[PDB]
């Protein structure tokens, strides 16, 4: 069972997401920071919550699947969606904060996209597919209009090119899982491949790998 | 005054129930104690290096804790947890490097790492303090855990949370998890006299932090007070040594036959440099102008100069360094950076401040009585010679830590030997001895402890320093005592297999494993251990792993085999085989006969005399020919003095049918032929004559031709024919 | 005769005890040959069997001067 | 101490609670036993949770065994050394009229009973773990002593039955050693003492319970196990089997035997009979006839 304090986060996360809907830059900036004597950044707290739930470095080291379970998978997806809403618009400051945060949440997002949650996937593939889709959406939003390659460099540091090429190939070959699934694995693979092209524009190895036979 | 920073070396002085410095009882023990009688703030304890701690930042043990939990209670999961723990360790190291030099503030988390033992102080909320039941337990842990976290809090109302900690301020150390402040209780340990336990319990005790050394001064490129150094005389290429000659400690220059004088390293040559400071508890990096003292690590005496009996003044060791005589001054032998700090591994010239005389090496030996004197007298003279200069060589902290561990282990094993000699040893003491023996096994083997069985450890390359420490620090002697005392009432060799004696069995196998590991590729240790060959043989035949040590000691060692083997060893072997009538002992004799596939004339002749002597013929099976053309017959006499005679073909038939007695007799006979053949190797005519008299060419041909006999028996007969006759 | 028996049978190295006995037999043959007991014609009639043995289908090591060395007038 | 009784009563015959008892509760109880002191209430709470509604909880047994052995000399106190045995005898000599409530002797008995109960599930982990703590030598030494009360004897017999005899794996000491035979001789002596006491119009309820509950079950388990039919060492000792047979059949012959506990007694006879025919031991004519009267 989930504690009351962790439970209350879900309505708070949904409310914050609703505030920043319609790509409202004003409310996104206000949530990130305010013209107040004491400033409290909400996007960093959301990233920290995602990191702690996913295990932070422990999760990013390949143990992400163990921490994620069906009971809190919904909360994980909710926080990922909230981060995506913060990033989209696009918001330069929110994306920079999320990518370059001390908690290293971007590592958790990359592990989520790359490392499948073995326990959840074994009995519920659909939740893992949706979670991967949300993580890919967040990463795409992070580099929606980031001409600078520093964010792409950070992502590549947290994520090797070969693993994206392999993951794209598997997602294309994972279409059989679409049966009784709302989200097509091939669609998620295509989004990941678009993100891979965006990274390849900065990375030569990913560009070479993405080229077909 | 100054603000305490991360990475500083400080000493804590409690002034609550008992006034004293917190310290440890040793490196093999995990108890922290306070000794009020040891010293005070004005007069620090003589062994001050045991009271020094380093302040370190907060560290993460979550992944390490998960790995430990997994180990306590699949393979891929364990590997992933190990990788996570390693990554956490690396991250902690990087963070500690980052936050190095930061100012400590009240309410923050600080970890105290003991310098001598390199173990973090820890408070366990799941265990009670030994002497005081209500209070929780405090112990030193090398790896560290969450219990090591401590909050530094203001003992004075003037100090407030968030303020910078100032050196010399009384503070309160509160364990984060336990939440009960440390306390210097009044309970006194039974084993140690004058030492009081430190336990976690609500109290009013306060710890006065004293800055022994600043973080900036803690650099390895400079000569720092408290460092252990070696004094090497460049002109004579000798290391200064202090040791007891007849009944008094004397200082001299040891003479070494090694190719490299610097390569000659001994415990007695270790000295500790202490920089004189206004504050008794303050060390810090030294300067050329500053005064210095040198303290003998092993004995604790201080170097000084005294009236020469006849070279006006002579160097000697005095019990106390507080006297002004022990003071010394250093003079550079080369250009220096505007009288900056003394560099590490720098040549210096020593002068006596009180007398204003410079040191000098004299050829007058101190041990002229000895056939080969090795001790050369040193003296201080008013005139200075540029040639006479002593270089200071820094020693790694790891070597000092290993030496201290060796000394403490030797002391504990000596105590255990005394207990065993008394005849009674407690179960907890036995468990502690077992644990220390396992630690010694892993320490000598120089292999990381990753849960592998201690008994079966393989080392790619021996560590010569560890083996030299084992020999010099008397650890091998304590191990020999551990092996000898229990068997001679407390425990019997025949009773070893009993479940009641299982822990003693494990202790003895651990001791023999230690002996085997210590003597790999070492002539001096090989001789020292082989001096107990009789004791090793006495324990042969029981599950004590003595066979492995015996084989390793004499394996591929012609000189050791020749020196340590006499008629007495073969007498013991033949007596044992007569008692047991076991072929394996004849196999041992055969192995003794030949080393490295080459016959050893001396031991070969000794075994020739012993085995072929008219006495002991009962164990030796007899072979004859019966017309019954002629059939080979074997006659054997059992230890009961009963004589049995059976044809070789009949014996083979009985062995084929499964008769245990005949099969055992045939195996003993085969080992007899093996021993005879090894006795006749490399043209040993003395035994060849006797064996030819016993067995002829025709007899061996008949035995080897007959196919009904066992194939291995025919092979042994063919081997004997090849050696003895062909 | 023993070398002939070993060569006659297929897969001679199958029964460990027989491998030990064959080792002893070949050691005896080697020692006798280096003592010169075997004649040159006998040596050929023997090396036929030895080659057949190695043809495709209590242990002490002693090594003398390298036998696979070109004989030389002065050693 | 007052909260321990309430905690025990909360979990008392409640399987759904005992089987779901969380680790922190057991850890807290063990720490109280270690740090706070050695009290019987904690042992009773630990014992009541292992067995609920008859069924044995394998989990609670496993955690209790794992945590109890971690703490030694403060929680699991045992008297195996000669000095410890002498101290135990000195303390017991004052309990001839009955074990005093809350005394250390009762704590030791409760600890032994809890350890035996933790192994009453044919387990392979707890049994080996507790075999080392209390060797058979100490058990036989404390049980064969002349000055021994019935409580400790019953506790030790229950331990050696559940922890040593009734096990899933072979134990070398039990069968390939002359230890259990002295226990059987002591059992025969106890049966003779029961007969003599009853003949004197007197009886000890504790002694009667000990002789009618644990000893018979221990003998049955020893003589009706897969590792006993081999009789690798049982062949050497045959007289003790006949002594046990005659003692048990004589006890059965007595009319005061209440029906409830007669069955097991009879069962023992059968088991011994099954051994006798297998072992080809000599039987007395009268005893053989009496046994054969009911064999068929
Ligand atoms: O070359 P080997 O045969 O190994 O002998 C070593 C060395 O040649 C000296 O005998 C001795 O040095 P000292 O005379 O200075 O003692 C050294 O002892 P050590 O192991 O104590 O250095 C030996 O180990």
């Amino acid at each position: 069972e989930m504690g009351t304090s962790v439970l209350i986060m879900q309505p708070i996360l949904r409310f914050l997401q609703l505030l920043c809907e319609n790509h409202n830059r004003d409310l996104q900036n206000f949530l990130r920071c305010q013209n107040n004597k004491t400033n409290y950044n909400l996007v960093c707290e959301t990233l920290q919550f995602l990191d702690i739930m996913c295990g932070s470095t422990t999760g990013g080291l390949g143990l992400l699947g163990l921490y994620i379970n069906e009971d809190n998978v919904g909360l994980v997806i909710q926080t990922l969606e909230t981060l995506t809403e913060y990033c989209q618009g696009p918001c330069h400051e929110n994306q920079t904060c999320i990518v370059t945060h001390e908690s290293n949440g971007i590592d958790i997002i990359t592990a989520l996209i790359l490392n499948d949650i073995s326990p959840l996937c074994k009995y519920r593939m659909d939740l893992v597919l949706q979670l991967k889709d949300n993580a890919s959406k967040l990463l795409l939003a992070l580099m929606e209009s980031r001409h600078d390659s520093e964010n792409a460099e950070r992502i590549l540091i947290s994520l090797r090119p070969q693993e994206l090429v392999d993951v794209i190939k598997k997602a294309y070959l994972q279409e059989e899982e679409r049966e009784n699934s709302e989200v097509s694995p091939r669609e998620v693979g295509h989004n990941i491949y678009i993100l891979a092209l965006q990274l390849s524009r900065h990375n030569k190895q990913l560009q070479h790998l993405l080229k077909p036979v | 005054s100054s603000f305490l920073h991360i990475g500083d070396i400080v000493s804590l002085y409690a002034e609550g129930s008992v006034n004293g410095f917190i310290s440890t009882l040793g490196l093999v023990d995990d108890r922290c104690v306070v000794e009020p009688a040891a010293g005070d703030l004005d007069n620090p304890p003589k062994k001050f290096r045991d009271c020094l701690f380093k302040v370190c930042p907060m560290n993460r043990y979550s992944a390490q804790k998960q790995y430990w939990k997994a180990k306590q209670t699949d393979v891929v999961l364990l590997q992933k947890l190990q990788h996570a723990a390693q990554m956490e360790q690396k991250q902690n190291d990087t963070e500690n490097k980052k936050v190095h030099g930061d100012v400590v503030k009240y309410g923050s988390v600080i970890q105290l790492l003991h310098m001598k033992s390199n173990k973090y102080l820890t408070v366990n909320k799941r265990l009670p303090a030994l002497l005081e039941k209500n209070a929780m337990r405090v112990t030193l842990d090398a790896t560290g855990n969450e219990g090591s976290w401590l909050f530094i809090q203001p003992f004075w109302k003037l100090r407030s949370n968030g303020d910078n900690v100032v050196v010399g301020d009384k503070v309160i150390l509160n364990p984060v998890n336990a939440g009960q402040p440390l306390h210097a209780s009044n309970y006194e340990l039974s084993d140690n006299a004058g030492c009081k336990e430190v336990n976690s319990v609500n109290c009013n005790t306060s710890w006065k932090i004293n800055l022994f050394m600043q973080f900036r001064d803690h650099l390895e490129e400079v000569l720092k007070g408290g460092d252990v150094v070696r004094l090497f005389h460049a002109e004579q290429e000798k290391f200064l040594t202090c040791d007891e000659y007849k009944g008094k400690l004397q200082v001299f220059l040891r003479t070494t036959l090694r190719q490299s004088a610097t390569s000659a390293t001994s415990s007695n040559a270790l000295w500790e440099v202490e920089v004189v400071h206004h504050d008794p508890c303050r060390g810090g990096a030294g300067h050329w102008n500053g005064l210095y003292r040198f303290k003998h690590l092993a004995t604790g005496n201080y170097l000084a100069a005294e009236e020469n009996p006849s070279i006006k003044y002579c160097l000697v060791a005095v019990p106390h360094g507080n006297d002004i005589a022990s003071l010394f001054e250093l003079d550079p032998t080369t250009l220096q950076k505007t009288d900056s700090f003394v560099p590490r591994n720098s040549y210096v010239r020593l002068r006596h401040l009180c007398t204003n005389t410079w040191i000098q090496s004299t050829n007058v030996p101190i041990d002229i009585e000895e056939e080969r004197p090795i001790r050369l007298m040193l003296g201080t003279c008013p005139t200075k010679e540029d040639k006479e200069a002593f270089a200071i060589v820094s020693v790694p902290v790891s070597e000092i830590r290993d030496l201290d561990f060796a000394n403490d282990a030797s002391s504990m094993l000596a105590s255990a030997v005394e207990k065993l000699n008394e005849g009674f040893i407690s179960q907890n003491d036995r468990r502690f001895v077992i644990q220390l023996l396992e630690d010694l096994v892993f320490f000598v083997s120089d292999v990381p402890n990753n849960g592998q069985n201690v008994l079966d450890i393989m080392v790619t390359k021996p560590n010569r320093e560890r083996q030299k420490l084992m020999r010099e620090q008397n650890i091998l002697k304590q191990v020999f005592g551990i092996l000898k005392a229990p068997f001679r009432p407390l425990v019997r060799l025949e009773e070893l297999s009993d479940q009641k004696n299982a822990p003693y069995q494990h202790m003895f196998r651990l001791c023999y494993r230690v002996l085997r590991h210590s003597q790999e590729d070492y002539r001096k240790n090989q001789e020292h251990i082989a001096k107990q060959f009789g004791m090793m043989q006495s324990q042969i035949g029981y599950d004590i792993l003595a066979e492995d040590t015996i084989t390793a000691l004499l394996h591929n060692n012609r000189k050791l085999l020749e020196k340590h083997i006499t008629k007495t060893e073969v007498e013991t072997f033949v007596s044992l085989v007569r008692k047991n009538r076991e072929p394996r002992f004849l196999d041992y004799l055969s192995d003794l006969c030949v080393s490295n596939h080459i016959a050893i004339p001396v031991t070969q002749e000794l075994i020739c005399k012993c085995v072929l002597d008219p006495k002991n013929s009962d164990i030796l099976i007899r072979t004859e020919l019966r017309p019954v053309e002629e059939e080979v017959w074997l006659t054997w006499t059992d230890k009961n003095n009963e004589h049995h005679e059976k044809s070789v073909r009949q014996l083979a038939q009985e062995a084929r049918a499964g008769n245990a007695h005949d099969e055992n007799v045939l195996s003993y006979y085969r080992y007899q032929l093996k021993l005879f053949a090894r006795m006749c190797l490399d043209r040993q005519y003395l035994a060849i004559d006797e064996i030819s008299q016993q067995l002829g060419v025709d007899l061996i041909f008949l035995c080897m031709a007959d196919e009904m006999l066992p194939f291995d028996l025919r092979a042994s007969f063919c081997h004997l024919m090849l050696h003895v006759h062909v | 005769d023993y070398l002939n028996n070993v060569v006659s049978e297929a897969v001679p190295f199958a029964n460990e005890e027989k491998n030990k006995l064959t080792f002893e037999v070949v050691s005896l043959a080697h020692n006798l040959i280096y003592f010169g007991f075997y004649s040159f014609s006998e040596l050929l009639r023997l090396t036929r069997t030895l080659l057949g043995i190695i043809d495709c289908v209590t242990m002490v090591l002693s090594r003398k001067q390298s036998v696979f060395s070109a004989p030389s007038l002065s050693a | 101490l007052l909260e321990a009784e309430t905690m025990q009563h909360i979990f008392l015959n409640n399987y759904q609670l005992c089987s779901e008892i969380s680790e922190p509760v057991l850890q807290h109880f063990v720490h109280l036993l270690a740090t706070h002191g050695r009290h019987v209430q904690y042992l009773d709470f630990l014992h009541t949770v292992i067995k609920a509604e008859g069924k044995y909880v394998k989990k609670c047994q496993d955690m209790i065994m794992t945590e109890l052995t971690n703490a030694g000399d403060d929680v699991v106190v045992f008297y195996n050394d000669k000095a410890s045995l002498a101290h135990l005898l000195d303390m017991m000599k004052a309990a001839r009229d009955g074990v005093e409530d809350h005394s250390p002797l009762m704590y030791h008995i409760s600890l032994v009973d809890l350890l035996a109960a933790c192994a009453e599930g044919k387990n392979v982990y707890t049994e080996i773990k507790c075999t080392s703590l209390l060797p058979l030598e100490d058990v036989v030494s404390v049980v064969t002593h002349e000055d021994c009360i019935t409580e400790v004897k019953m506790a030790y017999v229950n331990f050696v039955n559940h922890c040593y005899v009734d096990t899933e794996v072979e134990m070398k000491e039990i069968y390939t050693s002359n230890h259990i035979w002295t226990l059987f001789e002591n059992f025969t002596l106890d049966m003779a003492r029961v007969c003599s006491k009853r003949e004197k119009r007197v009886a000890d309820p504790t002694l009667e319970k000990y002789v009618l509950s644990v000893v018979l079950d221990t003998i049955n388990a020893f003589f009706s196990s897969p590792f006993s039919e081999n009789s690798t060492s049982l062949q050497t000792h045959q007289t003790i089997v006949v002594q046990l047979l005659q003692s048990t059949t004589r006890l059965l012959e007595c009319p005061w035997l209440q029906q409830q506990h007669k069955g097991s007694v009879e069962a023992c006879i059968r088991t011994l009979a099954m051994v006798a025919k297998g072992r080809a031991i000599l039987l007395p004519m009268d005893l053989d006839a009496h046994i054969s009267s009911m064999l068929s």
